[PDB]
């Protein structure tokens, strides 16, 4: 956990993280995405709780 | 009747239940993490990469490219406007 | 001409668009830019405080 | 950068595609009939 | 008339555009949504 905090101190791409890097790091998110795509349920439960919509509607 | 021994049984299960799932979720992404904008790849050249860098970048993000495209399509269409009518 | 006056008025339309709609859309986009950045940093701060 | 993700294109969107095929076939049939030229 | 140049061609166009959209662009928005959800959760 010292290694974790030391990495997080200066290796935290908050505004410059690559989505391809995120996919390569964790294949679990890829597996989830293809599973839910092939299932047809495009909803991602719990997605408007923290992210706004600015909906003109 | 005797002394059972709790204070050294954390070996089988790490302390806490809910943050245990988040531990593996947040410890693994820090290894392959960009220190500070590693491999930005801000420079490219494929006969259209210069246009993307100059205009289609997030720094400006203005409506000028749309107006330039409209001017270009007007210039292209003037010739066939003359040709047709 | 049958079509050149439209070209003349296109410049005025673009000018009015940039004067009125462009700043509004710029502010609308930048507001959620800051919102997303701040909420992401806040979630990361909460996670690192939990791990601490 | 860009990857192919296999969303259902025929399992769920078959009626629209078959309707388009039928419309195209009807247009081709009526091109020599519903033209009056 | 001059109909066998834009109608069937237009159908091929919106078919290929629908395919490209649904297979490429919507997955990027879905991926960014799920990534924000994951690193927010």
């Amino acid at each position: 956990l010292q290694s974790t905090l030391d990495n997080i101190q200066s290796a935290r791409p908050f505004d410059e993280l690559t989505v391809d890097d995120l996919t390569k790091i964790k294949p679990e998110i890829d597996a989830k995405v293809e599973e839910m795509v092939k299932k047809g349920k495009w909803d991602v439960p719990g997605y408007k709780d923290r992210f706004g919509n600015l909906n003109v509607m | 009747v005797s002394t059972l021994i709790p204070p050294k049984v954390v070996s089988s299960k790490n302390i806490g239940s809910a943050p245990n799932a988040k531990r593996i979720a947040n410890v693994v992404h820090f290894y392959k993490s960009l220190p500070q904008g590693p491999a930005p790849a801000i420079k490219a050249n494929t006969r259209l990469a210069r246009y993307k860098a100059k205009y289609f970048d997030g720094d400006n993000a203005s409506g000028k490219p749309l107006w330039h495209f409209a001017l270009g399509i007007i210039a292209f269409g003037y010739s066939m406007e003359y040709y047709f009518h | 001409n049958d079509e050149s006056i439209l070209l003349l008025t296109f410049l005025g339309f673009t000018g009015l668009v940039a004067k009125y709609l462009a700043p509004a859309y710029k502010d609308f986009a930048d507001a959620r830019m800051k919102k997303v950045s701040d909420v992401l940093n806040a979630s990361r701060n909460k996670h690192v405080e939990a791990v601490k | 950068m860009l990857k192919r993700f296999p969303t259902p294109i025929l399992k769920v969107y078959w009626p629209f595609f078959v309707a388009g095929a039928a419309v195209y076939y009807g247009m081709s049939k009526a091109a020599d009939l519903s033209s009056n030229t | 008339f001059y109909f066998m140049n834009q109608l069937t061609y237009g159908f091929l166009l919106m078919i290929t555009l629908l395919i490209l959209f649904s297979q490429f662009f919507l997955p990027m928005i879905l991926r960014l949504y799920v990534s924000r959800l994951f690193i927010s959760k």
